[PDB]
This record gives C-alpha cells, sequence and structure tokens, in this order.
C-alpha cells in the first residue's frame, strides 16, 4: 500500500478503539443501573421463590 | 563548430518532451469528499520534489 493511506487506516482504527471502549462502559453502567433497582421486590420475591 | 552546436540543441529539444521518461503514479487521497479523480493533477511528494 501507500504510507499516506496506511497512516489514514491505522489512525482510523485508533479512533475506533476510543469509540468502542467508551460505548461498552456505557452499557456496563446501565446494566448495573438496572441492577440496583431490580432488587427492590425481586430479592424479597427470591425469599418467596 | 556551429554545425556541432546546432545539432546538440536539437537533441536537447528532443529530450524534454518527446522521449522524456516519467514517474508511475500511486494515488493517495485524504479528504473523503472528493469521489472523482482526474489523473492530470497528480503531483509527487514534497520530499521527492525537493530531491529531483
Amino acid at each position: 500500500k501507500g504510507p499516506k493511506e496506511l497512516e489514514s487506516i491505522n489512525a482510523s482504527m485508533k479512533s475506533d478503539i476510543e469509540n468502542v471502549r467508551q460505548e461498552v462502559s456505557s452499557y456496563k453502567e446501565k446494566w448495573l443501573r438496572d441492577a440496583e433497582i431490580f432488587g427492590k421486590i425481586t430479592s424479597i420475591f427470591k425469599e418467596e421463590l | 563548430t556551429f554545425e556541432h552546436l546546432n545539432r546538440d540543441t536539437l537533441r536537447y529539444i528532443n529530450l524534454l518532451k518527446r522521449l522524456s521518461v516519467d514517474l508511475a503514479k500511486q494515488v493517495e487521497v485524504s479528504d473523503p469528499s472528493v469521489t472523482v479523480y482526474e489523473m492530470d493533477k497528480w503531483v509527487p511528494s514534497e520530499k521527492l520534489q525537493g530531491i529531483l
């Protein structure tokens, strides 16, 4: 390939790692945000379970 | 002497345009809004132009 293209390929991957790492931990937070409010009756329902 | 100076300024003219070995072009682009490329305005690198 050409080095001015490979500079634009390699830097595009580095920006994509900065996008997917940020957007995974947005889902890692909201799945724990669902976890702190799910145990308001379900943990008591677990005693009924 | 004039019959030698006249013949060596015709092979200087016949060497700048007619046989004139040139470069083979690799196309590099950086902006994503071009989509059309005419192969007339391909210029070489800035580091190669200073050497040549």
